[PDB]
């Protein structure tokens, strides 16, 4: 028998594994405060690891990596890519950024070299200003947004407008790709077989930037700020199936490898670098992670690195079979009882 | 990086090794604690008494 | 009931 | 030469008290009987090891130690121990009612009861140092006597002794092995009152030295005399610098000047290597560069912490045996780029080194194998913290219902005196979260 | 905190109280003449605590014998172990108590309660370091219960700093059909719940239950509800009685399982369940001391623990076994049955293994638990009472040695109380 509690409730996806594991009997659940407990299915925020291990003859697991956060939060990832050899600056796959803290460590700004430096520049350059709060802007001369983030007193960071993105046809509509990736407690990196395109619902036009929602691609924009959904993909989630069959019949290339190399490799090469920094190898505890990355296409068939999710939701078809496939890995590994996965 | 202050003997030596720089009580007080204790205490134990000569 | 040591 | 008292309270106290002067008897050549072949400075000396020793006409050398136990049984044991012949009975202060792990009863109750000769026995050896430099606490966090009447001895050396300096070697609780379910009261309340009268403090949790002993020694049952000669060990490496010539850490002033910026974060971490089994015959020797890294993997922490997500102070690598700073530094150069080391931004982002030409001795017929380097590391990382927040909530889940607080209550000590030291940990908390992340 | 000074009162007392220095004697190896005649040294090495010692290195047992008719006393003295006493502890009248508490605590004991406290403080005084006193008594009859419990508040006043221990026998239909038990065992618990830091609740309907059912007994005798007691005193004084690390004295036994100053009492447990026929040629496992040591079958005081959750646990193991096997066993229960636990006070199961068994078995587990679960043995007192007061029934008894109806109402009061307070804390 077996014993985990669970902190937050507020996550879509370990509800669902909550709910699996209550039904295959050999997990009870305990009181969100029992220290006895094999599992955790902790807090986004304020995840007390430094009480986990120290239960006399309890094995202890989480759903988090401590440390985890630097490379899910905005500013953080970007100091990581520019820091971290591993990842040169000169980094192939991940747009040019700068960190940007409000007049209130400033990389304020050498950032604004890069913007004279195409004052000599021919090609067309946008940076966005997008932020912890899910409540952004986007436009060509900077000194706009400068005011939108000294505004407000978040810390902020401004990288450049991928200008040129695939579009996809019909609709000459823009879109981003989210993939999944389980990480257990051996840091094996797991990638789930089934990913999603967040599709924009319009088509894209490089013409207006105040809220115009065929720039941006969330599943909260394009639901509540456009009377159009559905008339191509349900749901604007266009899973992959469909978007390989488009690309040959379109393109004459595979999902494979046009872009699903490039962004196997960004996964490896992200996780990789933080191994050391988060690994719970030799630690008196164990930690496991599911992540969601946000892929962005261009019309090159060149892949980019947006941001990653540390708390990330998933497509209603694929909660079925992937929360399944959780439990499958990154706890019946640990805890034993009596494929749609992809091994980096 | 840098070696510093290496200061050798017969029975050990010692260095620093540097890769970046930076970027009341009273003794009287004690017994009036030790006091204030004895006296609760001993009153505790002066309510049991009478509760017990009840 | 009847119950000795 | 400046000498230095070695003060054991209650049973960890004593216990671990012997596991060290037995090492260093063993380390010094003093025999069973205080005699010492190899000294030759008969009846006195300004020799370094004098600093842990005085000695006698006869050619007897007795450890500068008090030893306090509100318990007989236990100081009863060294009376008629292996060794002795060395203390002689003014050393030994025994009581016969013990305070029964209410850290009140210790302080309070049967504490004013015997301060006033137990300073008096100490005082007769501070009345033989011809330049004292000050005090080694030994105690437990949990015990009645190591936790209450300790935090009353301290309060009285800071006024007897006030400039002289004092430092700490403290067990942290471990259900695994702890004999009381109010050890995390006796530990706050312990913590809170002693810790102004403290300038540098070296806390063992039992947990971490318990899985060292069954991981790295193959023992299924690990008895404290197996946690204790471990923690000899420890305690060695740290004392080595003022009982032999060394530059490092040659007196206590020197530990707080390297180790405490903060005067109230003054608890580094120990990390310990190589921990060999003497049941296999044959080890791998262990490099320079392989002990070394060990000083960053938890499991050979003297606490289980994560000084990854901590940022460093200080950090001292104290070497024992065959070592030269070639390998030394070559190793350092590796680890700063493998592993997590953040120090604060107000801090050289370095390591101080020493190296002790004499290797680990070990007891013979013991559970360590005897190895040719070793090294134990000193950090001051924030990572320490989690062992603080750990004692912190097993303490306010039992004191919202006041669990077991009628017993202190009835000792004299005040329901108000368990939430003065409980306000005071949740500072500690939150300066050592004001140092060591990112806001 | 060395010496213990051990009383036993009336009739079921001092039968336990007989068995019970029976058994231990065994145990340290002190034959009835009071010599030594045992191999390991470990039986010599805490003898201090409840024996004393004479000329010819004798072993004197550290009791005193109370009792308001002669009867029991010169059975006990022509028992088997009977002139291993002191003679004179031994402190009888003639007038009996007619199992009436008032009897035995306002009129018939008074007149002999200060001859008992000559005696006790004679004993204390031999003490280099008293701890406090143990008491064996049944709550249902006069002498144990009315006698028992004044000489308990006449030795709190003299010695109210040491500890004052009781195993205290309850009542139950199933084993008498005196009426008026339930009366004594209300006056008593007012009593017991003010004056005592340590309570062992030794249930006769367990005791019968246990005796009748698990072992298979059609006809118990008070010898085989004895045997039971007699097991669980030496178990449960262990961690007293030989070299330990856990609960070793009173004090820190009651610092350890007392919560609460007025929930101090405990339930007791044991395993293997034997009855003196029974042959017990297989020794158990040590996952069998711990499945049933919690298994209610084995509770001594027929409380289903299951009702409510321990605030504390001590479990005491005895014999030859694995160590290492008896952490996690005991680590495992805790974890299967974590919710049977209070969160709120963490690790609150503590243990101990001593290396000698006790007599005829080569593996022993005894269970000590402050259960609120308790809560149902007073609840079952309280009913049984309040069906006769309510029609003051039988109060003649009691009004006629100068007892009134209101101090009846207050111990009633103050019981219910109890319950109340073992209610708070198992909703928490
Ligand atoms: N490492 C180690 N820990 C010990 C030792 N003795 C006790 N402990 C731990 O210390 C705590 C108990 O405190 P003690 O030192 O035994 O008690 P005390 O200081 O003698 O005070 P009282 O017994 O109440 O008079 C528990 O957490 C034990 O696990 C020891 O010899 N070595
Ligand atoms: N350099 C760039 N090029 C193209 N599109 C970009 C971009 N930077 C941001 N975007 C847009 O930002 C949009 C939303 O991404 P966002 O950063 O909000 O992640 P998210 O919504 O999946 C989780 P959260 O908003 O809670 O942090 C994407 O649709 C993307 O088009
Ligand atoms: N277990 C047990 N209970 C007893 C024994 N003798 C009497 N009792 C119980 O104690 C109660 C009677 O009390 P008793 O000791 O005989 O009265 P006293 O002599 O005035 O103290 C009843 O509940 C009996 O069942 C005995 O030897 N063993
Ligand atoms: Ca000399
Ligand atoms: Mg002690
Ligand atoms: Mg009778
Ligand atoms: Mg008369």
């Amino acid at each position: 028998m077996y014993t985990f509690v669970v902190r937050d409730e507020n996550s879509s996806v370990y509800a669902e594994v909550s709910r699996l594991l209550l039904a295959t009997g050999q997990w009870k659940r305990l009181r969100k405060d029992n220290p006895r407990f094999n599992l955790m299915l902790g807090e986004r925020n304020r995840l007390p690891f430094g009480r986990l291990g120290h239960e006399p003859g309890l094995v202890q697991l989480v759903n988090y990596y401590r440390g985890a956060d630097k490379l899910c939060r905005k500013a953080s990832l970007v100091k990581l890519i520019k820091t971290s050899p591993e990842l040169s600056e000169s980094c192939t796959w991940f747009p040019e950024s700068y960190v940007i803290y409000p007049t209130n460590t400033d990389e304020r700004e050498v950032f604004l070299a890069a913007y004279n430096r195409r004052r000599e520049g021919r090609e067309g350059n946008v940076w966005i200003a997008k932020s912890s709060a899910g409540a952004i802007l986007i436009s060509s001369e900077a000194s706009e947004l400068l005011d939108f983030i000294d505004e407000q007193g978040q810390v902020h960071v401004i990288q450049k407008y991928l200008e040129k993105p695939l579009l996809l046809e019909p609709g000459h509509r823009k879109f981003d790709i989210r993939s999944w990736v389980l990480v257990d407690h051996l840091y094996n990196i797991y990638l789930y077989r089934e990913g999603v395109l967040r599709t924009s619902s319009e088509p894209y036009n490089s013409a207006n930037f105040q809220d115009k929602t065929c720039h941006l691609t969330n599943h909260c924009i394009q639901k509540e700020y456009s009377k159009n959904y559905g008339r191509y993909e349900e749901g604007n989630e266009m899973f992959f199936e469909e978007f390989n069959q488009y690309l040959m019949d379109a393109l004459n290339t595979t999902l494979e490898n046009s872009i699903l190399l490039q962004i196997k490799h960004i996964i490896r090469s992200c996780l990789m670098c933080i191994e050391p920094a988060i690994s719970t190898k030799h630690l008196h505890y164990q930690s496991f992670q599911l992540f969601g990355f946000d892929f962005m296409v261009d019309e090159e068939l060149k892949v980019w690195l947006i941001e990653v999710n540390g708390a990330p939701a998933c497509a209603q078809k694929l909660y079925a079979e992937l929360c399944q496939g959780i439990v499958d890995v990154a706890i019946s590994s640990v805890f034993p009882l009596a494929s749609i996965f992809i091994k980096l | 990086m840098e070696v510093i202050e290496l200061n050798k003997c017969t029975s050990g030596q010692s260095f620093e090794v540097i890769l970046k720089p930076p970027s009341d009580p009273s003794l009287e007080e004690i017994q009036k604690k030790l006091e204030a204790a004895e006296e609760r205490r001993k009153y505790q134990e002066a309510e049991l008494l009478k509760h017990l000569a009840e | 009931v009847v119950x000795x040591f | 030469m400046r000498e230095c008292i070695s003060i054991h309270v209650g049973q960890a106290g004593v216990q671990i008290g012997n596991a060290c002067w037995e090492l260093y008897c063993l380390e010094h050549g003093i025999q069973p009987d205080g005699q010492m072949p190899s000294d030759k400075t008969i009846g006195g000396g300004d020799d370094s090891f004098n600093t842990f020793f005085s000695e006698t006409g006869a050619g007897k050398h007795v450890p500068r130690a008090v030893f306090v136990d509100l318990e007989p049984t236990v100081i009863d044991e060294v009376r008629t121990g292996t060794y002795r012949q060395l203390f002689h009975p003014e050393q030994l202060i025994t009581g016969k009612e013990d305070a029964a792990n209410n850290y009140a009863r210790g302080h309070y109750t049967i504490g004013k009861e015997i301060i006033d000769l137990v300073l008096d026995r100490i005082r007769k050896l501070a009345d033989q140092c011809t330049g004292l430099q000050g005090f080694l606490v030994f105690h437990s966090f949990g015990g009645g006597t190591g936790s209450g009447f300790t935090s009353l001895l301290m309060e009285r050396l800071s006024v007897d002794y006030g400039k002289k300096s004092k430092l700490e070697f403290s067990i942290y609780p471990a259900p695994q092995v702890s004999t009381a379910v109010v050890e995390p009261y006796n530990s706050i309340l312990t913590t809170h009152t002693t810790l102004e009268h403290s300038d540098c403090a070296f806390m063992v949790d039992n947990e971490a030295i318990y899985d060292i002993c069954r991981r790295n020694l193959d023992i299924e049952r690990p008895t404290y005399t197996n946690l204790n000669r471990l923690i000899s060990q420890i305690v060695s490496s740290i004392t080595a610098s003022l009982r032999f010539d060394g530059a490092l850490n040659v007196d206590l002033t020197e530990f707080q000047t390297n180790l405490v910026p903060y005067p109230r974060i003054h608890f580094p971490l120990a990390t310990y290597a190589p921990v060999i089994s003497a049941e296999k015959a044959y080890h791998e020797q262990l490099s320079v560069a392989e002990i070394t890294n060990a000083c960053f993997e938890p499991a050979n922490q003297m606490v289980k912490c994560d000084p990854r997500h901590g940022k460093y102070m200080a950090c001292c690598l104290l070497y024992r045996g065959d070592v030269v700073p070639k390998d030394v530094n070559a190793a350092i150069a590796t680890i700063k780029t493998k592993r997590s080391i953040q120090f604060v931004d107000w801090c050289p982002t370095g390591f101080k080194v020493g190296i002790n030409y004499q290797p680990p001795t070990v007891v013979p017929g013991g559970d360590l194998a005897k190895v040719q380097r070793a090294v134990c590391m000193l950090s001051n990382t924030t990572a320490i913290a989690e062992a603080w927040a750990r004692l912190d909530h097993k303490f306010d889940l039992m004191y919202a219902k006041r669990a077991f607080v009628h017993w202190y209550v009835g000792e004299g000590m005040e329901e108000g005196e368990f939430s003065e030291a409980r306000e005071d940990m949740a500072a500690l908390e939150k300066d050592y979260e004001e140092v060591g992340v990112d806001s | 905190m060395r010496e213990i000074v051990h009383i036993q009162a009336g009739q079921c007392g001092n039968q336990i109280g007989a068995k019970f220095w029976e058994v231990i004697s065994d145990e340290h190896g002190i034959d009835p003449t009071g010599s030594y005649h045992g191999d390991s040294d470990l039986q010599l090495e805490r003898i201090n605590v409840y024996y004393n010692e004479a000329t010819g290195n004798k072993y004197v047992p550290r009791a005193i014998l109370v009792d308001l008719e002669p009867g029991t006393m010169d059975s006990v003295r022509s028992g088997p172990f009977g002139q291993i006493f002191r003679p004179d502890n031994f402190v009888f009248g003639q007038s009996g108590a007619g199992n009436n508490w008032a009897k035995g605590h306002y009129t018939e004991g008074a007149e002999l309660v200060d001859s008992v406290l000559d005696v006790v403080r004679k004993e204390s005084e031999s003490c280099d370091c008293l701890q406090g006193f143990q008491l064996t008594h049944s709550l249902g009859g006069g002498t144990g219960s009315g006698m028992g419990t004044l000489l308990i508040s006449k030795i709190r006043e003299e010695y109210p700093d040491r500890i004052m221990n009781t195993f205290s026998v309850m009542p139950s239909p199933k084993v008498s059909d005196t009426v008026v038990e339930p009366y004594n065992a209300t006056l008593s618990v007012h009593q017991l719940v003010e004056n005592t830091d340590e309570t062992y609740c030794i249930d006769n309907e367990a005791l019968y239950d246990i005796c009748f059912r698990t072992l298979k007994l059609t006809t118990p005798t008070y010898g085989d509800l004895n045997h039971l007691v007699s097991a669980t005193m030496s178990g449960v004084t262990t961690c007293l009685r030989f070299p330990g690390q856990l609960n070793a004295d009173l004090r820190k036994l009651a610092v350890n399982m007392v919560p609460f100053p007025r929930l101090h009492f405990f339930m007791p447990g044991f395993a293997p369940l034997t009855s003196r026929g029974s042959q017990q040629y297989r020794a158990l496992t040590v996952p069998e001391l711990t499945q049933q040591m919690f298994d209610s079958k084995n509770m001594m005081a027929a409380c289903d623990p299951r009702h409510g959750r321990y605030l504390t646990v001590a479990a005491i193991f005895r014999g030859r076994m694995s160590m290492k096997e008896v952490d996690e066993q005991m680590l495992n229960v805790q974890n299967k049955n974590s919710s049977y636990f209070v969160e709120w006070i963490p690790n609150n199961v503590k243990t101990a293994v001593c290396d000698i068994p006790p007599r005829g078995l080569k593996m022993s587990a005894t269970f000590i638990g402050n259960s609120t679960a308790i809560q149902e043995l007073f609840k079952r007192i309280s009913e049984q009472f309040t069906a006769m007061f309510r029609r003051k029934a039988f109060l003649h008894w009691y009004t006629g040695e100068g007892m009134d109806e209101m101090e009846f109402t207050e111990a009633e009061s103050n019981m219910n109380d109890l319950v109340s307070e073992y209610q708070q804390y198992q909703d928490a």
